[PDB]
């Protein structure tokens, strides 16, 4: 196990749904021996032979403008194309939709306090739901 | 409420005992923790309910300027009691 | 008489701070968000420059949040975005910008409240 | 050794990258067609130099800057890449 | 792993480590630099007192609020010891005398106290114990210290293993006994030398260097069966290295041979003494026999410190004994000692 | 006859806007921005190349007898470029009034020294530049005052923290008072307390 | 771009004062050695002086070099003099400051800054 940190304990971009990159700032640090995850990744690859080019957060930001320049634009939506190229590739595949119906898996608000690690691991969450099934 | 733990230490009204490998045991060898025995939930709950006749009351600590600011319970319950915020006086009305 | 000096404004020689707080710290310059709890909004109005936090931890006698770093409530007031800038650009310091959030302006209409088409029409005062 | 991932970085509006959404609106499809198990990322931004990156088997990337590129000089490159 | 001995900060004073240790020859002269460099990245130090409380007040400094916690103990009673390692990671033995007393022999110093210390260390818990030996330690040697320290060094590995014995060579420092002691031979107008310090050496060591030695060695996952050799660098010859003494201390220097049985007979009636004795007939015995070459062992280097020369750190505690007219003179103006191999 | 608040005089403000327009129409080469606040106070602002020429001025004329040096300050403002707002505060001894001079200065921008004019300035210049770092020219000593002597930055700028960056304590191994790097046991509790309401509506500064 | 100057014209006319400060540092330094007490060789100090100086010798605005040279000279002065001490002296070396680690993994290891 190599203990990581969480959203309020590390500068991280996190992408919605639109495509916004939006930039944590770190408000405390992560607890015990628990460390940042790109830290820990590039320390394992300098006990190996690999040892990744980048030291600091910065050069990261810059291998993933090397990837994908869209998340080194903060708060910068950026305007998407070629979806007709997309229905064109998708019109190709056959693959049929069941005659069975499809309902979602958060049903109820019962279902809305725990859907991750952290929701599940909650007093809160937990007397939420000890409310709503009662 | 000064219950012991295991390890043989005093507890507190914050439930604090250190854990037996906490190495800040130290500091109580040939000494000893300051812990209070006088507890306030004990003592409160040590006190009668104020049978009152009206459904809003005041509540000063009770030497005027010298107790809380004057606030005001209602007491148009009959499921539970009034509860002062500043003091845990308890009321209620026949 | 002048002097013809195009290179970048440089003082971090002369502010006589260790080469940690300049080279490794990095700058956050901000207007400052609005506290839900209130709608009072002059809190805001004014950039500010903010540090990178850093490790607190409890002094093992009582519980005291301890720092290394002195730059912990390090906190500046500019009027302007550009003289932020140009402090930071002055004393070496590696910044990033939150440019402005303004509350767009809105129709605001009590005669919508009593609707007879929309559903605008609310149903309590 | 062996190519895995291709990914072209353009712009939108600014014209040194036109040839290169002419390319993709073009041959896109049938270059996807021709190798349907490669993955190949088309990522646009604002205002930046269009490039062409190739990810061989190790972590071992070649750019070329295919800026102000007709669509034929474009596929040259690109197949270049690909052999 | 507790959340308590996790270590936090940047490494210095208002930190933690996670050092937990009982250090239980603190008040003497190397106690204190170990005390130093434990406090000075943060770390408890449990420090066992018999003395005085005046002689741990240099000690109640050198460490954050509660950090430093003293406590009375007696050689004679047990549950004076486990009280002390009741709470700790780590235990230092540092206990030694240079004379033997009507309470306490060498063998009372070297050999009981260490195992009931390192007893007491199995039975509370502990994951680690630093014992400090002598370099010459060994069972077939002149001195009553060493063939003690050596007996010791086998009865705690014998009741505790997964032990650490350190091995420095005589050490110096500021308040040590080995060139003050050979400085304070100007009171007497000529210095005796057995063999006029030929076929003899000594390789020393300065105070910082075991200090910061025992203090990573307390924290490397490495050293758990390993004895080790703090010599530190050059080589010396006793003559050549008296002779940097008292250039370094401007004095004079009149050497002349003496035997050993009656430079011993005269540390005997110098150790006639109710107080400090001056000299003692162990202390000529192990002053006059060589020091090891420590090269089977790891050292310092195989533990993270770079040996200090005695040219670059000796005038600190050498110009005490200078006088006017001599006090305002430099390092350079020695003509260093002579350096050997063998 | 409002007790709470403070009495207000007519005089003293017509006084000192006069002698202001005086002081602008007879030095006008350096002078900026003269002022006369709410409370009877004057407050001229100068061009730094006019600080000798105006102390020298308000000392020695005939009706400005300033010729008593208050103090000599300075204010680090990092918004405007020119961060350290130089104040001379002067009284007269002859018409029992006090008037403000004002200038501004920058890390590399110094200013003429003035202990030709009052030697009081020779101490307050060298605590101005112990505490923001403003040189200032053709001063006999310019050394440090306040600070330790061994010290690195200029304390009273707002770009400096208040803890500082060293700390001292005694260590054994060396036998001295070593500077160690700043590490607290408890870290100030900064607050934030402006209300987020606007209490002064004079002082609206509009967007 | 068309600023000020402060006892120089340019970058020449400057580094002309820096080597008279080098100047009188080096001539300075076996007095300081001497006078107070110091437990240290004459080699070592002047090392340190010219480490102090190659700590800003990425510097080019010839302001910041007047200044610097201002600092010197008032550092030279309370050391000529024995204003200062055998501490503020040797605080220079920082012989009780572990050194702060220059690689990544040390770092990592303790700490969580870079
Ligand atoms: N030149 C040197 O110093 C060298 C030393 N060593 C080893 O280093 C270790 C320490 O050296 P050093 O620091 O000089 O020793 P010190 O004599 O400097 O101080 C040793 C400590 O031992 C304690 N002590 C001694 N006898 C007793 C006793 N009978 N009961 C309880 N406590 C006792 C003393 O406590 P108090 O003073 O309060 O009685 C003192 O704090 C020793 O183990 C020695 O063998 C090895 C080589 C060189
Ligand atoms: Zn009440």
């Amino acid at each position: 196990i190599l203990p990581g940190a969480a959203y309020t304990e590390k500068s991280a971009t996190y992408v919605n749904t639109e495509g916004r990159a939006q930039q944590t700032k770190v408000a405390v640090t992560p607890p015990g021996l628990a460390r940042e995850d790109w830290k820990i990744i590039r320390a394992l690859s300098e006990i190996a032979g690999i040892t990744l080019p980048y030291d600091t957060l910065d050069q990261v930001r810059n291998r993933l403008e090397e990837v994908s320049p869209n998340l080194v634009r903060y708060d910068d939506i950026e305007e998407t194309n070629y979806f007709q190229q997309a229905s064109e590739l998708a019109k190709l595949v056959n693959q049929e939709v069941l005659a069975d119906p499809l309902v979602p898996p958060q049903l109820t608000i019962k279902d809305f306090y725990m859907t991750d690690s952290i929701s599940r691991a909650s007093q809160t969450m937990a007397k939420c739901v000890k409310a709503v099934t009662e | 409420g000064v219950q012991v733990s295991p390890s043989g230490e005093k507890i507190t009204h914050t439930g604090q005992v250190y854990d037996e490998k906490d190495y800040r045991r130290v500091r109580f060898v040939d000494r000893q923790k300051e812990v209070n025995e006088n507890f306030a939930i004990d003592l409160i709950a040590q006190q009668p309910v104020n049978e009152v006749e009206h459904r809003i009351i005041a509540c000063d600590g009770g030497g005027g300027a010298l107790g809380h600011p004057k606030v005001y319970i209602n007491l148009d319950k009959e499921t539970k009691t009034g509860t002062c915020g500043y003091c845990g006086l308890q009321f209620k009305q026949h | 008489q002048l002097i013809t000096v195009d290179e970048k404004l440089d003082i971090t020689t002369l502010t006589g701070v260790p080469e940690e707080h300049i080279k490794t710290r990095k700058v956050r310059i901000f207007v400052p968000a609005r506290n839900n709890m209130q709608s009072g909004v002059n809190n805001t109005k004014k950039w500010k420059m903010e540090f990178d936090t850093r490790e607190r931890w409890e002094n093992p006698l009582m519980g005291w949040a301890s720092t290394a770093d002195p730059l912990s409530n390090m906190v500046l007031t500019f009027s302007a975005k550009e003289d932020a800038i140009a402090f930071a650009e002055k004393n070496g310091w590696s910044y990033d910008v939150e440019e402005k959030k303004v509350p767009k302006p809105k129709s605001k209409s009590y005669g919508a409240n009593f609707s007879w088409n929309k559903r605008t029409r609310v149903s309590t005062k | 050794l062996g190519l895995r991932e291709i990914r072209v970085h353009l712009c939108q509006r600014s014209p040194g990258s036109q040839g290169v959404r002419d390319f993709i609106v073009q041959r896109y499809v049938e270059l996807k067609k021709a190798h349907p198990n490669l993955p190949i990322l088309i990522r646009e931004c604002s205002e930046v130099q269009p490039k062409l990156w190739a990810r061989y088997a190790f972590g071992q990337e070649k750019t070329v800057s295919l800026n102000n590129l007709s669509a034929d000089e474009v596929t040259r490159a690109m197949q270049n890449v690909l052999s | 792993l507790h959340h308590a001995v996790i270590p936090h900060g940047k490494g210095g004073r208002s930190s933690v480590s996670g050092v937990v240790a009982t250090v239980f020859g603190a008040t003497g002269f190397l106690g204190r630099y170990v005390v130093n460099h434990l406090g000075r990245m943060g770390s408890q130090v449990i420090i066992p007192y018999r003395c005085d409380v005046y002689d741990i007040m240099h000690l109640r400094l050198m460490g954050d609020l509660g950090q430093l916690t003293f406590l009375e103990w007696d050689a004679r009673d047990k549950d004076s010891i486990r009280k002390a390692v009741q709470h700790s990671n780590v235990v230092i033995n540092l206990i030694g005398r240079e004379w033997e007393t009507r309470n306490f022999d060498f063998e009372d110093v070297f050999v009981n106290i260490p195992r009931a210390i390192a007893q007491a260390s199995k039975e509370a818990g502990v994951e680690r114990f630093i014992h400090v030996s002598h370099l010459n330690a060994s069972m077939k040697s002149s001195s009553k210290s060493l063939r003690s320290k050596a007996v010791g060094e086998k009865e705690v590995r014998s009741v505790f293993p997964e032990a650490i014995i350190i091995r420095p060579s005589d050490i110096f420092g500021r308040e040590d006994r080995f060139l003050n002691h050979f400085a304070n031979y100007r009171w007497f107008l000529a210095v005796p030398l057995v063999s006029l310090g030929f076929k003899t050496v000594k390789q020393p060591v300065y105070v910082a260097d075991v200090s910061k030695g025992i203090v990573n060695a307390t924290k490397d996952p490495d050293a758990v069966g390993k004895t080790f050799a703090f010599t530190g660098p050059n080589r010396y010859l006793l003559f050549h290295l008296v002779k940097y003494i008292f250039g370094m201390t401007h004095r004079t220097f009149i050497p002349y041979p003496l035997p050993l049985f009656v430079y011993s007979w005269i540390g005997k009636l110098f150790g006639l003494s109710p107080f400090e004795p001056w000299t003692t007939k162990d202390k000529v015995e192990r002053i006059h026999i060589s020091d090891v070459m420590p090269t089977d062992l790891p050292g310092l280097e195989d533990l993270g410190v770079q040996p200090t020369p005695l040219e670059l750190k000796s005038i600190e505690v050498l110009r005490r004994h200078r006088t006017y007219r001599w006090l305002s003179s430099e390092i350079e103006e020695t003509k260093p000692a002579k350096t050997v191999n063998y | 006859k409002r007790p709470t608040v403070r009495p207000r005089s007519d005089v003293t403000h017509k006084q000192l806007s006069a002698f202001g327009e005086y002081v602008a129409e007879i030095l006008p080469k350096y002078v900026q921005q003269v002022q006369v606040s709410c409370l009877d106070e004057l407050e001229i602002c100068i061009h730094p190349d006019g600080v000798i020429p105006t102390l020298t001025f308000l000392r020695d004329h005939t009706n400005a007898q300033f010729k008593s040096l208050a103090d000599l300050t300075a204010v680090d403002v990092p918004t405007r470029q020119n961060r350290f707002e130089i104040v001379y505060n002067l009284l007269s001894l002859r018409f029992n009034s006090r008037i403000r001079v004002k200038t501004y200065a920058d890390e590399l921008t110094p200013i003429d020294s003035i202990v030709s004019v009052h030697i009081a300035a020779n101490w307050y210049e060298r605590e101005v530049w112990d505490m923001f770092g403003v040189f200032f020219f053709n001063h006999p000593d310019l050394r440090r005052i306040l600070t330790d002597y061994g010290f690195e930055g200029h304390p009273f700028r707002k770009d400096f923290p208040l803890t500082g960056y060293v700390e001292l304590r005694y260590d054994d191994e060396v036998k001295r008072v070593v500077a160690e790097p700043v590490e607290l046991a408890q870290e100030f509790r900064k607050f934030d307390l402006n209300s987020p309401w606007e209490a002064f509506p004079a002082y609206r500064q509009p967007p | 771009t068309s600023v000020k100057p402060i006892f120089s014209r340019d970058l020449n006319e400057a580094k002309r004062r820096v080597r008279e400060l080098y100047r009188a540092w080096y001539r300075e330094v076996p007095n300081t050695v001497h006078l107070m007490q110091l437990d240290i060789t004459v080699k070592q100090g002047r090392d340190k002086v010219r480490e102090m100086f190659m700590k800003n010798a990425h510097v080019t605005d010839p302001r910041v070099v007047d200044l610097l040279v201002i600092k010197g000279k008032m550092e030279l002065q309370e050391t000529i003099k024995v204003w200062k001490q055998r501490t503020h002296v040797m605080r220079f070396f920082h012989e009780t400051e572990t050194p702060r680690p220059k690689d990544f993994l040390s770092k990592f290891y303790m700490g969580h800054d870079p």
